């Protein structure tokens, strides 16, 4: 009877005698055939398959987030949220170590900090790396700086993420959106990648 | 029991898709099944 | 929120030329320094995180209710203690009425 | 008391090998090339099996034991 496999009931049925769309199904299932019939033999292969397609969203990898109303200036000093003033620490050793990732001129006022899950990163298998160049990839519109990757805990990993001017000038005709409709509407996005 | 030993030392680990509480519970309900021995001595008491 | 100084009115938040202002419906208008750049925030896996269990866990040791171990106290050896198993990973804190308790909290 | 110490340790080494099934101490997951993944030295044959070469079974095990040990411990706490 659990969520995603309810099969209690008349539920299946009613889903086949009614012609309920995808999105009202609650058992669906598929079964899919390795391309290869040798890679089929093997269960490693098949397992690590299955594992490889697994919907791991940005958003179940999060602890915490804070959308700050704040801009990134290397020289200039910018004011920042008293609470994560101590994440200065580690913009500088990004900044050096990423003399290609600059953070660029059209940086809005916008940014958002993330704190990421550290146990749902070991029990999922997923490194730094894979989140970073898959939030990279799919926005282009946002700068995205880190943390190194820490196996000590109690020393967090955060995702800042800012957003750059051109994430608004995307549609701004429609005006019945004020900036702070838009960069929520980016945490949105975002998550959900 | 040697299920709830290695949950108490945190020797439980889940695979890749289960919370420690989803397996867990897996590994309880398949430890706590009848053997197909059950039945010798169900037999050694009958006569058919 | 922002607090109205005269009134005590709880301010609407605005964003001119990258500064934000707190403009009341009296009138009154004050610009936020530094504690007011949060516009949201959001934490996940409420139901489970440290901050929920304070008072249950302070409180543990003195139910009658909760399952005991047959394990010493490293702090007052005592031979029992009360073992609780919080959450979906289920992590399990030993806690004793002297104020000891596994996971060093 | 041979039975408590076999079964201790083949216990360690299935929860080791069930941990690094398809996670990659490496990061990720495995990335199986001619049964071995690149990134990491594990074989196919011995995910499984602890018997049959049990030389290197106690060699992956050794290499990734730490790890294994701090993220034990990490998915334990808080
Ligand atoms: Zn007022
Ligand atoms: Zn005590
Ligand atoms: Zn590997």
């Amino acid at each position: 009877v659990a969520g995603g496999t309810n099969k209690s009931g008349i539920v299946r049925p009613q889903e086949i005698f009614s012609a309920k769309p995808v999105e009202a199904e609650q058992s669906s299932e598929m079964l899919l055939r390795l391309k290869n019939p040798e890679v089929e033999t093997n269960k490693t292969y098949a397992q690590e398959i299955a594992n490889s397609i697994e919907l791991i969203t940005f958003e179940r990898l999060i602890l915490q987030w804070h959308l700050l109303y704040e801009t990134y200036s290397s020289t200039k000093k910018n004011v920042m949220y008293p609470d994560f003033a101590s994440d200065v620490e580690w913009m500088t050793d990004f900044l050096e170590n990423h003399p290609l990732l600059q953070p660029p001129e059209d940086i809005a006022n916008w940014c958002i900090r993330l704190e990421l899950n550290k146990t749902t990163m070991i029990l999922k298998s997923i490194s730094l790396e894979s989140i970073i160049n898959s939030l990279r990839a799919k926005h282009p519109n946002t700068y995205i700086m880190h943390s190194v990757e820490n196996t000590a805990s109690g020393i967090p990993i955060i995702i800042r993420i800012y957003l750059r001017e051109s994430a608004f000038r995307r549609s701004t005709n429609t005006r019945m959106a004020t900036d702070e409709k838009i960069a929520v509407n980016v945490v949105d996005k975002l998550l959900n990648s | 029991e040697e299920i709830n030993n290695r949950l108490l030392h945190g020797d439980i680990m889940p695979p890749i898709g289960l919370t420690t509480h989803d397996f867990y519970e897996k590994l309880q309900l398949n430890a706590l099944k009848f053997p197909d021995r059950i039945l010798k001595p169900i037999m050694n008491s009958i006569n058919p | 929120m922002k607090i109205c100084k005269a009134c005590s009115s709880c301010m609407v938040r605005t964003y001119v030329d990258g500064n934000i202002i707190f403009r009341c419906s009296c009138g009154e208008s004050v610009q936020g320094d530094s504690q007011n750049l949060l516009v949201s925030s959001k934490v996940y896996h409420t139901g489970e995180m440290e901050d929920k269990y304070k008072i249950f866990i302070k409180n543990a040791p003195f139910d009658p209710t909760n399952c005991q171990i047959k394990k010493d106290c490293p702090n007052c050896h005592l031979d029992y203690l009360t073992q609780i198993c919080i959450g979906s990973q289920k992590i399990i804190i030993l806690v004793c009425r002297c104020g000891y308790m596994s996971n060093r909290g | 008391k041979k039975v408590q110490t076999a079964l201790k340790a083949s216990l360690e080494f299935n929860t080791f090998y069930a941990f690094y099934e398809s996670r990659c101490p490496k990061g990720g997951l495995h990335d199986f090339q001619d049964k071995k993944c690149v990134k990491c030295g594990l074989f196919t044959y011995i995910i499984y099996d602890h018997l049959s070469q049990p030389e290197l079974v106690h060699d992956y095990y050794n290499n990734y034991k730490d790890q294994y040990d701090k993220e034990k411990m990490s998915i334990r706490s808080i």
